[PDB]
């Protein structure tokens, strides 16, 4: 759908108008719960070799939650950008065609007529 | 206490004792011993309580609503106005719902308190129970469990709409 909008600066992960947004904040919950993720792979690394799960390998542990913050804050800008350049291209397409899309004669209920079907 | 006129009552009419026998009745040495093993030690613990509640006073008040327009006046599918006029009408509802309660409790009192003569001497609270049966029913009645302002707004209009054709036949 969006094939020709990256057509002309192709291979790019975050593009310099992607700097012109809020970047995510650290204390994100999206963030918060990719690294929740990268602390159960570490859990599950533990157990299926036959280890102590909440003792063996804490260094091992942080680097997984460190590895899926990472990931997650780069991907989740990425989204961002994406859905705010979905959001740009519809108002710019709103605004460059106005005959398409009519502003409707807004009644109040006094005028419209709603047929009443009664229960009983 | 209560507000008499919101609960009418006619003011009683107590005949007087005047017996025709010598033999003592009861009821009254049992009424005496009454007020004298009863009401009093009442009397004097409901004072003692009032003195207690007169040492600490503070209020507390009844919630004024304001009017908001209604679902006549309010641009369709734009749910700013339209639940501000739900919400009304739900409030409004529940009074009126309290109100025909009021006036079911009206009746019951007049036919207890007339008795043997309710047939007759209650023609004034029968009457006011039918006219407001009548327009709770053509207000509220055949709405359904999701019942809304404008499946009210709705009935209204049939209901008007049927009344205006009806006239127009026999005029």
């Amino acid at each position: 759908m969006m094939t020709g909008r990256q057509a002309r600066a192709p291979l790019q992960f975050l593009p310099d108008e992607a700097r012109s947004l809020p970047p995510p904040k650290l204390t994100d919950p999206r963030l918060a719960y990719i690294g929740f993720l990268g602390y159960c792979s570490g859990l599950i690394d533990n157990a299926i070799r036959r280890r102590p799960v909440l003792s063996a390998g804490l260094h091992r542990q942080f680097l997984y939650i460190t590895s899926f913050v990472f990931v997650g804050y780069y991907l989740l800008k990425r989204q961002d950008y994406m859905y705010a350049v979905r959001d740009h291209d519809m108002f710019s397409y709103i605004k460059s065609h106005p005959e398409d899309f009519p502003e409707k004669d807004k009644k109040t209920y006094r005028e419209v007529f709603e047929e009443f079907h009664p229960v009983r | 206490s209560w507000d008499k006129d919101v609960y009418p009552e006619p003011p009683r009419r107590t005949p007087a004792p005047s017996p025709q026998t010598s033999l003592p009745n009861p009821i009254t040495y049992l009424t005496k011993a009454f007020d004298l093993l009863v009401d009093r030690p009442v009397t004097l613990v409901r004072e003692f309580i009032e003195r207690q509640h007169a040492k600490n006073k503070y209020y507390y008040y009844h919630r004024e609503f304001r009017r908001v327009p209604d679902i006549t006046e309010c641009h369709e599918k734009d749910v700013l106005c339209m639940f501000e006029a739900e919400m009304q009408w739900k409030r409004d509802y529940k009074v009126d719902q309290e109100i025909v309660n009021i006036i079911q409790e009206r009746l019951k009192a007049c036919q207890q308190r007339e008795g043997e003569s309710h047939r007759q001497n209650c023609a004034k609270e029968l009457q006011q129970f039918t006219q407001v049966v009548k327009a709770y029913q053509d207000r509220y009645h055949d709405l359904g469990a999701h019942y809304s302002a404008r499946k009210c707004l709705a009935k209204q209009k049939q209901r008007m709409l049927a009344e205006r054709k009806a006239t127009k036949e026999a005029a």
